[PDB]
RNA sequence: UAAUAUGUCUAUUGUAGAUUUGUGCCCCACUUUGCAUACAAUACCGGUAAGCAA
RNA sequence: UAGAGGACAGGGCCUUGACCUAUUCUCAAACUCCCAAUAGGUAAAAAGGGCGAAAUAACUCAAUUUGU
RNA sequence: GCAGAUGUCCAAAGACAAGCUCAAAGAGAACAGAAAUCUCUUGUAGACUAAAAGGGGAAAAGCUUGUUUGAUUUCUAUUU
RNA sequence: GACUCGUUCAUACUACAGUGGCCACACCAGAUCCCAUCAGAACUCUGAAGUUAAGCACUGUAAGGCUUGGCUAGUACUGAGGUGGGAGACCGCUCGGGAACACCAGGUGAUGAGUCAU
């Protein structure tokens, strides 16, 4: 309710919506950077390995992109220590592009802003 | 000329620069004219415990540095 | 060019319609303690101890009590900072907060689950489960009772 | 069950509005007529009236003896000739509408209205 | 014009209810409420003497946001235990109450030893703080008679000397608080006639008592009470509305 | 006129607090010390009030 | 802006008004019975809280042992 | 910008307490009237509260009465 | 049964009929004083012969009225977006919030402690 809420205040300027399976593994493999640095000194790096995440979560035994991708899915008991180590995605902009970004996705004419719901898996990848 | 009345504009912002600042939250408070007549009191208590932590302690000081 | 004491108090300090006359017998018979939030709302029956123009509906820590006046402790904003700022008013324009009522009975939860809990060496979080999602149950949806609905034309 | 008319209080009206020099007399007329002193009207001095209470109200009410269209609705009647005539009358329990106790008001029907003023009057 | 019309029915106020029933002035309640709020717990426990048309009232309120709660009500109606069976409204019943109060109050703390009082008439005091009673005083009125029978038996109550015998008359206090005010009545209408005496002194006589006697059983008593103590529902009345309408159908 | 005050070469008192000591040479909790500093509390010095004043 | 009907005054049972009761048309930055949206404030536990003992005070309470 | 107001007034129009309830309307009453005075009924304030306006005020903050000088000295915590 | 200290500020109050004291109101009759009032009218006090007549305790009056529930109405209004419509005011649209003015019904609650009586 908390998140939901601050972010319809901000629903003009974002698209949102179901990530499903393999977006999120697609997302985590081919552009999922980690926050590998000391505390405020992050150091944004791509996994690549399994080393850092164990280094930061292995002693709470959630260790491994596998672990992540089993996680972040199914909402379990850590997600702070999940979306907080994984760094913002830069994404590149779609392939055969949007279509207004002035108007809302769910007016009747073309528009982009708003909760594609199911419909943004397939923005995520053409812009993946 | 006529000159600029009044305005509020960027006032805010400028206090956002720097940020809205927030009292230090001190643990304690002086009471210089805070009800009279029971800080004294409290005043009086303190010196009760005072006396027999600093007759005990020197007590033991001089029994054990003979 | 006018800033009075009470200037743009006509609809604020006015009383409200049904509540006119003087406080009631038992808001003399309120317990308060030093170091308490409390609510400060102008009784505009009472003049003395009056409170000043902008801190009415405030809330505050009470920092001085006196024989028939309360110290009160709020924060206000001023241009790029709040300060605190020690308003004495009548205890006839004071009322009890609920704020700490809130958790008075969280407080006392405390002691009777967590007490319980950890004797019987369980692991029961209490932070408050801000619910969103709901979750997933197992329905039975009437074949009978289920009715339909439309929209509506133009009239 | 006491219901009946008893007596309360009596007073007069001696209005003229005008100088001095006539207020003795008239005070003292009042004083002849009822022992007791009488007090004034407006001071913004126009009217006097006095009041006395026992068995001098029966004797006053036998001096007062001596038209049947303007009868007062609350036993408090009133008339004049120079003279005038006021006397209170209700029925009892009336003091606890008066009292420190229980300061109150009077219902309805235990009031006798102008019905049994007019009966009383033709009765006396 | 009407000033009972709908728009004025919907400005109406009220009152509150203990004055309105009249026990407590509402001005005088809350200034008595009322204590600094430096003193918490403070209970503020009152004194209160009040008259009846009957007897003598004294009582402890301790101030309570629901509701005073009284330890005992001293009662004018036990002094027939002591020796005054009748005569529970005079002066000397109110000194009697007072002592009541005093006295069984102090055994209930235990501190009748600590704090015997004075005898006949001439550590710290006992909780008491006066009550206006509504009424307005008068000199030698019996309210001081509780009062001084609760300081002869220890309490204090800060309270001008006003309403005083002399306006200081120690003779009058003895005339006073043994009740021998209505002992010059007495012997003012023997002297008067004997007419209006069975109407008056009916019950007295009956006990067969006089003047000299009043004095004798009031001190009595008070040695040995310093020394030792209809409803209708929502379809009844539309059943009702109902049978009203249809006999005013052809009733009138 | 002039800064604890001779009970003593212990050098005012608290809550935080850097460092040090150990017990379970490098992670942790308990005591051990309590810099600086902050918020206070106290005393004492000069002045002014108030009380007394040979 | 206008009414339904109706016990006070004026004129010739009649008339004219005034006035009255529940109703009618339209309005108020310096009018409110009611009253949003937005904006604003306080609270979200460890230098702390709860729970008992012991002490201390010249405070408070009748209290050298009620309370604070 | 708009409707205004201030450079005053008050030994009481300050303080306390008690008692009372006001404006207005209606019905009545020698002189006596639309009004001057008296009685009753209703009367949430439609009065009054020094002044401009806005708040507040009914065993009152209004009216009357009684007693008074707390409109006194000194110093704090503070609000606009 | 009653009252008491108090409470809750209208279930605690404004237009009509019905019940009333063994102990408790309240009415009583009076002024001699402590005494206080044009007036023993209030008040104080005196004692209890007559009284529930009153207020009121209560009941009830399709009354007032307390109030909420539904309906007004997703109407009025409004936060954010718009290279939306329109000559403008207005009017939609997407993400949200969301009133007020008439009617049917509930009846006029409850509080701890003590005394007297039974």
């Amino acid at each position: 309710k908390a998140t939901k809420e601050m972010l319809k205040i901000v629903e003009p300027y974002v698209t949102y919506g179901y990530p499903t399976l393999s977006t999120v593994r697609k997302l985590l493999y081919k552009r999922g950077y980690v926050r590998v640095g000391k505390v405020r000194r992050y150091a944004r790096k791509k996994i690549q390995d399994n080393a850092d995440i164990s280094k930061h979560l292995g002693k709470y035994n959630v260790h491994g992109i596998e672990d992540m991708v089993y996680q972040l899915y199914t909402c379990g008991p850590v997600f702070k220590k999940v979306n907080n180590f994984l760094w913002a995605f830069k994404l590149k902009p779609p392939r055969k592009g949007f279509k207004a970004k002035r108007h809302a996705f769910n007016e009747p004419r073309p528009g982009d802003w708003g909760n594609r719901e199911a419909h943004i898996n397939e923005l995520i990848n053409r812009m993946i | 000329a006529k000159s600029k009345n009044h305005t509020n504009h960027n006032q805010n912002r400028k206090a956002h620069k720097n940020g809205i600042k927030k009292p230090k939250k001190h643990k304690f408070m002086s009471r210089k004219g805070l009800d009279p007549n029971f800080f004294r009191n409290q005043k009086y208590c303190l010196k009760g415990i005072q006396k027999k932590k600093k007759e005990l302690k020197l007590k033991a000081k001089q029994e054990k540095n003979n | 060019k006018s800033r009075g004491k009470r200037s743009g108090t006509r609809y604020k300090f006015s009383k409200k319609f049904r509540k006119h006359g003087e406080c009631t017998a038992n808001k003399y018979l309120e317990k308060l303690n030093y170091g308490d939030y409390v609510d400060i709302v102008c009784d505009s029956t009472q003049q003395k101890g009056m409170p000043f123009n902008y801190y009415h509906g405030k809330t505050g820590k009470i920092f001085h009590i006196t024989k028939r006046g309360v110290g009160v402790l709020v924060n206000k904003r001023v241009k790029h900072r709040i300060e605190q700022k020690k308003v004495c008013v009548r205890i006839e324009h004071v009322r009890k907060s609920r704020c700490n009522e809130d958790f008075l009975l969280r407080k006392i939860k405390n002691a009777e689950l967590i007490k319980e809990a950890k004797l019987k060496n369980e692991h029961i979080n209490i932070k408050r489960k801000t619910e969103g999602p709901k979750p997933a149950a197992m329905i039975k949806v009437p074949p009978s009772k289920i009715i339909t609905i439309e929209p509506l034309p133009f009239y | 069950v006491m219901r009946e008319i008893k007596v309360n209080k009596l007073v007069l009206n001696i209005c003229v509005g005008e100088s001095g020099d006539r207020l003795t007399r008239a005070a003292r007329v009042l004083e002849q007529l009822t022992e007791q002193k009488p007090i004034f009207g407006k001071c913004r001095k126009i009217s006097c009236f006095v009041t006395v209470r026992g068995k001098k109200a029966l004797e006053i009410l036998e001096k007062g003896l001596k038209r049947r269209k303007n009868f007062s609705d609350t036993g408090n009647f009133g008339f004049g000739i120079g003279m005038d005539f006021y006397v209170h009358l209700s029925r009892s329990g009336y003091r606890v509408t008066r009292r420190t106790r229980r300061r109150s008001k009077i219902s309805k029907t235990h009031k006798v209205t102008k019905e049994d003023a007019m009966k009383w009057f033709q009765t006396k | 014009k009407v000033v009972k019309n709908k728009a004025y029915f919907k400005r109406y106020q009220v009152k509150y209810r203990r004055r309105r029933e009249g026990k407590t002035d509402y001005r005088a309640r809350k200034a008595l409420i009322l204590q600094d709020k430096n003193k918490y717990n403070a209970q503020k426990l009152r004194f209160v003497v009040r008259k009846t048309n009957s007897q003598v009232i004294c009582q402890i309120a301790c101030a309570h946001i629901e509701g005073d709660k009284i330890l005992a009500e001293a009662k004018s109606k036990e002094l027939i235990r002591y020796g005054i069976p009748v005569g529970l409204k005079n002066y000397a019943a109110a000194y009697a109450t007072g002592l009541l109060c005093a006295r069984r109050f102090l055994k209930s703390l235990n501190l009748d030893t600590q704090f015997l009082g004075v005898e006949k008439v001439t550590r710290k005091p006992i909780k008491a703080f006066l009550d206006v009673g509504i009424t307005r005083t008068t000199t030698g009125n019996r309210v001081f008679a509780a009062l001084k029978g609760a300081c002869d038996g220890g309490l204090n109550i800060p309270h001008g000397n006003n309403r005083f015998p002399g306006s200081f008359n120690p003779e009058q206090l003895r005339k006073n608080i043994l009740g021998i005010h209505v002992a010059e009545y007495m012997k003012t209408l023997q002297e008067e006639d004997n007419d209006k005496y069975k109407t008056h002194f009916n019950d007295y006589l009956k006990n067969n008592i006089g003047a000299d006697d009043i004095e004798q059983m009031y001190l009595n008593a008070h040695e040995k009470i310093r020394q030792n103590p209809k409803k209708l529902n929502a379809k009844l009345r539309k059943k009702r509305v109902k049978e009203k309408l249809a006999l005013y159908v052809e009733k009138l």
